[PDB]
């Protein structure tokens, strides 16, 4: 999920 | 461990929420080229797609949101994203009666909203919501509280045993945001009776925002099958989470 | 108007006495249901409940003051919300089950009988569990139900309705202050209750689309009244 | 509509 990656991106 | 959200005071809550505000984005709108069903929705989908990126990073700065697990963060944003886009749109449009300010260069009235089938009924609801904010004289400190409530509340009743402790943390942050709204209203000289009423009026609006989101979501899904409007990969994933 | 001149206790008493009754489902003993079987029992039940709701709405303080057109608009927009919160309220003392009628108590396994019915079944169960955790009182329940009636359609037309909504707000706080809750506990519980109305609106919209699909699927013939309440959301 | 009948009788 794109929402997964953007949330994980720190 | 010790949650930072539960330790913040009311004024510290407002400060954190105000500092986390996303920017107001511009659209690719060209006033030379007139509108149409395909071109206007393409502008709105392009705008909302870029807003989603800022919304995701704004949610991380909402007190208590990082304390939740990755799975719950995904669910809350999937269920509340259109609500958060709409209350921000309604908030931008307070000072422009009869018009919706999707972007500082994209100001639309209900006459131009007829260019998309079914877009009229929800355009008027967003207008009435903006008019409701106007005659209430909604404050930015109250707005950022309402927007954070939507993120935490809209998907909280659609999550077992260990995960129930995560619902208690969300309701604890929600109660602190309620304390914040009351603290703001007391500083404006409102009596105890006026604080309860205004608090109720603000939260009753969230029912209409949920309704506009439900209707808007159904319009975006049919537009997905219509193929006339290309949807971005992020919006397609957010849209599939609702059907 | 006459609703604004009522005290908080007189508001509670008027809402409690205006409560519609709890109707029974049709008494077929075949408790294993199918898709057309369960939908037939539910539409028949909801159709009869609608008649009592329309007369309950007349007895809501301030509702007779509105014109006939405004009364129609509020009922059309809120009727499924009102049915659902009533279902959730009477399902409280039956955890894990939904009491559509005293003789029609269903669990989530029976929610699989109708296609797409499990998602909203779980949402209804969660709302009932939420009411149980908050120890929701019937005096609070009738206030929430009247709020749904007056609020859900007020931004789709209003000054008089907001005056009544404030009075119901004053009534809810009066109930929480009477129960010994502190000021901080009063505004927090008010917010907790009103946020649930956002979820009830969500279940209604999902339920409305479901019934709309049941129409052109033609699994069960819908009544003319239910078809007219459904038409107002399309 | 049927709703107008029930709201009057
Ligand atoms: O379902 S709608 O009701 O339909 C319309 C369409 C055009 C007009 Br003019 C009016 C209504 C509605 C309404 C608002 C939005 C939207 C777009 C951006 C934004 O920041 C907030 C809301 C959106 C929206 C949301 C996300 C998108 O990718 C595209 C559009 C949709
Ligand atoms: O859209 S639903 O979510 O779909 C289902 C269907 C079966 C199961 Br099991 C679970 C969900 C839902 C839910 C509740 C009702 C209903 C009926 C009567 C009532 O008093 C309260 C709610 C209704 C309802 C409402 C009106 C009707 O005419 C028939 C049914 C629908």
């Amino acid at each position: 999920k794109i929402l997964h990656r953007l949330l994980q991106d720190s | 461990k010790n949650s930072l959200a539960l330790s913040l005071t009311a004024d510290q809550m407002v400060s954190a929420l105000l500092d986390a505000e996303p920017p107001i984005l511009y659209s690719e709108y060209d006033p030379t080229r007139p509108f149409s069903e395909a071109s206007m929705m393409g502008l709105l989908t392009n705008l909302a797609d870029r807003e989603l990126v800022h919304m995701i990073n704004w949610a991380k700065r909402v007190p208590g949101f990082v304390d939740l697990t990755l799975h719950d963060q995904v669910h809350l944003l999937e269920c509340a994203w259109l609500e958060i886009l709409m209350i921000g749109l309604v908030w931008r449009s307070m000072e422009h009666p009869g018009k919706l300010l999707f972007a500082p260069n994209l100001l639309l009235d209900r006459n131009q909203g007829k260019c998309v089938e079914g877009m009229v009924e929800i355009f008027d609801m967003l207008l009435a919501t903006s008019s409701r904010f106007r005659m209430m004289n909604l404050q930015g400190e109250e707005f950022v509280c309402l927007k954070s409530i939507i993120l935490l509340n809209s998907g909280v009743y659609t999550f077992t045993l260990k995960s129930l402790e995560e619902k208690d943390h969300i309701h604890r942050v929600l109660d602190k945001i309620t304390d914040t709204l009351i603290h703001l209203m007391a500083k404006a000289g409102l009596t105890l009776q006026q604080q309860h009423q205004r608090l109720a009026q603000l939260l009753l609006i969230l029912s209409h925002i949920r309704h506009m989101s439900n209707k808007g979501m159904e319009h975006l899904y049919s537009m997905k099958c219509k193929n006339v409007v290309p949807l971005s990969d992020l919006l397609l994933e957010m849209l599939d989470a609702h059907r």
